[PDB]
């Protein structure tokens, strides 16, 4: 799922799944 | 930033992980 265009909720879903218990930051420039 | 690299262009694990805490 990572190696594609990921926009909006799709991108935060990928961050959520990859980052796990670390969490993440979603900072659209 | 993440939108340019992952939405406007194809994402990568290297780049996604740069946004993990």
């Amino acid at each position: 799922f990572v190696n594609q265009h990921l926009x909006g909720s799709h991108l935060v879903e990928a961050l959520y799944l990859v980052c796990g218990e670390r969490g993440f930051f979603y900072t659209p420039k | 930033g993440i939108v340019e690299q992952c939405x406007a262009s194809v994402c990568s694990l290297y780049q996604l992980e740069n946004y993990c805490n």
